[PDB]
């Protein structure tokens, strides 16, 4: 999208997700990115929901083919199309990684930026996990652990508790342990200690802000409930 | 399990 | 597609059906039909839910940025982008149209693949129609138009008035009147006239053709309840 | 007006 300007790109993103045409999106917001400034929160958050449908999709047509390549396991066509589709994620996951290591996560100095932008590095990690296997699939696993990791650090010196970033990162990584690591014990205690310390904070928020933390909150306790 | 669906902006 | 089977296509066409992969079911329904072969019931309704799918994203996001544009019209970005959604439809409906010219009409033979392929060109000019201006719009108008006709007089002399393709195709040329002919009066009647000379019908039909002829009459009855 | 939704095998 070299010639055309960052200013159209955002505006056209903005424009792909009212009509929800998420490929679009993301390929405008790739452009946006690659004029080399940094991203405002708000073109953090469109970069982000871009890719997260276009990835969405991607992981759910998987899904769909690998239980059904799995029954067959109980001609070539299933498992040749699930390659395809999985070879297809892997190339979005790949260009994903790719924007936040030239340059977003490097130049990213605020908290706020930074961390979005290693929870984002966890997430896509993760999606390549989801459809990795064997040992390429335990170096993966580690890239995915080492970025929430980080992001989880500098979220617990630099943010409130109650930060919709830091409770969704929670979230996330609780996930990552429950459905990757194989850590259904971290995965809850994640959960449950980022579901209190969060509680214990809300009395500070105004209505708006208690809103949004409140709605990361009950995802948290959703996810307790089908774990324990 | 859910992770942030994170699909609106 | 060229280097893989028809049948293997096929096979993969029902896969991303499936995986709601709508694009690349469509693809492989090209490429099937690029194999030469005439198509099974079976095989044309494959082809006929792929495009259908994939124009019908098309249309919505068309819809929701001329809709944008409209508004803003009481810099050039929506207009732009509307225009390149607009190209996209376009040579969607180019490309099936091409299918059924190269070479699926004229072989077709049979009265019930001869109406469910001109039913198909009817709505793939309906399709450009919506997004035409001006006298282009008037010839894309008339070859909707034709289209539908002659699968009209077609489905009149060889199918009994309950089959769901001559329903279907006088449903949607009921709604060509109404939404593109500006002939809201032609739409009524050919909806009234359709639903009743199916009623009459269906002492004729099994329980299980039943069923499949009255969900097409409930729709032309709920088009004659929001008409009239 | 609602045409054939046809979007189902
Ligand atoms: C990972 C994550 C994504 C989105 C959200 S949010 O929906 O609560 N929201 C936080 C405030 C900003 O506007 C970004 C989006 C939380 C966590
Ligand atoms: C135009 C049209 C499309 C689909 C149908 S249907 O859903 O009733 N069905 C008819 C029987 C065949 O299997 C094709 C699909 C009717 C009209
Ligand atoms: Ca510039
Ligand atoms: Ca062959
Ligand atoms: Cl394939
Ligand atoms: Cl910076
Ligand atoms: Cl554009
Ligand atoms: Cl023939």
């Amino acid at each position: 999208m070299g010639s055309m300007e960052r200013a159209s790109l955002i505006q056209k993103a903005k424009l792909a997700e009212q009509a929800e045409r998420y490929e679009d999106m993301a390929a405008f917001m790739k452009g946006a990115v690659e004029k080399g400034e940094e991203l405002s929160c708000e073109e953090r958050n469109l970069l982000s929901v871009a890719y997260k449908n276009v990835v969405g999709g991607q992981r759910a047509a998987w899904r769909v083919l690998s239980s059904i390549e799995q029954k067959s396991n109980e001609g070539p066509e299933v498992r040749e199309y699930r390659e395809k589709v999985e070879t297809e994620l892997q190339g979005v996951c790949d260009t994903v990684l790719g924007l936040l290591d030239s340059h977003l996560i490097k130049e990213a100095g605020d908290a706020e930026s930074r961390v979005f932008y290693l929870k984002m590095k966890g997430d896509y990690y993760r999606y390549l996990a989801e459809v990795a296997t064997g040992d390429d699939k335990k170096r993966i696993i580690d890239s995915a652990r080492s970025a929430y990791q980080e992001a989880m650090d500098i979220s617990k010196k630099e943010m409130p508790p109650t930060n919709p970033i830091r409770l969704g990162l929670a979230l996330n990584f609780s996930v990552f342990h429950y459905e990757i690591a194989n850590s259904p014990e971290e995965a809850i205690s994640l959960a449950k200690t980022t579901f209190d310390e969060a509680m214990a904070d809300l009395h500070t928020l105004s209505e708006d802000s208690y809103k949004d933390s409140t709605l990361i909150m009950q995802l948290l306790r959703d996810n307790l409930t089908l774990w324990t | 399990a859910g992770s942030i669906p994170g699909r609106r902006s």
